[PDB]
């Protein structure tokens, strides 16, 4: 029943040691979902990282040692209630915030149990969830950087040619007075 | 910094920080 | 580089820089 | 002060330079 | 030139020569 | 033809004439 | 007079055409 000193320092140096090595900790309340929803969403998670992304129920006074061991902070208003925490060791993070998002959307949960938690080393709230969750793929933000790089140039033909296209288009606002 | 060592800077940004820039560089610049 | 330094470094470029830039990464990315 | 010579000077400016001839422009016009 | 010599410059343009300015820019930078 | 010599010619014109003008100016440029 | 006006804008300097598309919108 009881534990050893030497198993219950190295289950907090794991959970400790893993947390120093995260691009993402997201804290959910995972509350009455069944084994079978945290079967089906840790398959979702592991069709895209392999073994590079968890999804675990962490007992709290476990998650507080780890997360402090570690050298994070303004993290204890997340462990309010029991909680669950999806991490990511390995790969870009976006995508596993993404897929629990849409997750506790297909199981009609409340979004608001997807507290916050940390991406790349920053803190994140409730509300910015959303706004992870529907940020574009990589390859879609390389093609949006192109146009965006280019504005300059692109805004200075589009304001030079601006002059001529003001003559044609007051004449239509003139002709058209048919 | 050169066009090819701003490009090799580019690439090994993760997703999240290519968001950041692509907004900041949509507010400098139009 | 930071996101802040790729964008100062953009900044610093000439138009005709810039528009190499562009080149590139629309050969890359397009 | 011909097309190329102001082609030329634009070539040579700072993208800073530019996004702020091109501010300019859009406040003349 | 300076940001306001180039202007200037351009408000002394033909009105033909505006449209060869815009084309050979779009050519000159892609 | 100055400034107004050509404002004009312009309101003088038809609705068929406008609507051939800014055709030959869109090919101009 | 229809390419007269055409080119009566063509020699039309930039701030001129300004000036002419200013007082075609004061309508």
């Amino acid at each position: 029943v009881m534990l050893t000193r030497q198993q219950k320092e190295l289950i907090v140096k794991e959970m400790s040691e893993i947390f120093k090595k995260t691009s993402l900790i997201l804290f959910a309340d995972f509350l009455g979902f069944t084994v079978a929803d945290l079967t089906e969403l840790r398959s979702r998670l592991r069709e895209k990282y392999g073994d590079g992304a968890r999804f675990r129920v962490v007992k709290n006074t476990l998650l507080n040692l780890a997360l402090k061991n570690a050298e994070y902070e303004g993290y204890e208003e997340f462990l309010k209630g029991p909680t669950a925490v999806l991490y990511v060791t390995e790969g870009d993070p976006v995508e596993a915030v993404k897929i629990i998002y849409n997750f506790y959307k297909d199981k009609k949960a409340d979004l608001s149990r997807l507290k916050g938690g940390f991406l790349e080393g920053k803190k994140f709230t409730a509300e910015e969830v959303e706004n992870i969750a529907k940020l574009p793929s990589k390859e879609e933000l390389y093609a949006m950087l192109v146009g965006r790089v280019k504005a300059p140039i692109t805004g200075l033909v589009f304001a030079l040619s601006g002059i001529l296209r003001n003559l044609v288009y007051v004449l239509n606002a003139i002709k058209e007075k048919k | 910094m050169t066009i090819d060592e701003i490009i090799e800077a580019i690439e090994k940004l993760t997703v999240s920080e290519l968001a950041e820039l692509v907004k900041k560089l949509e507010d400098k610049f139009g």
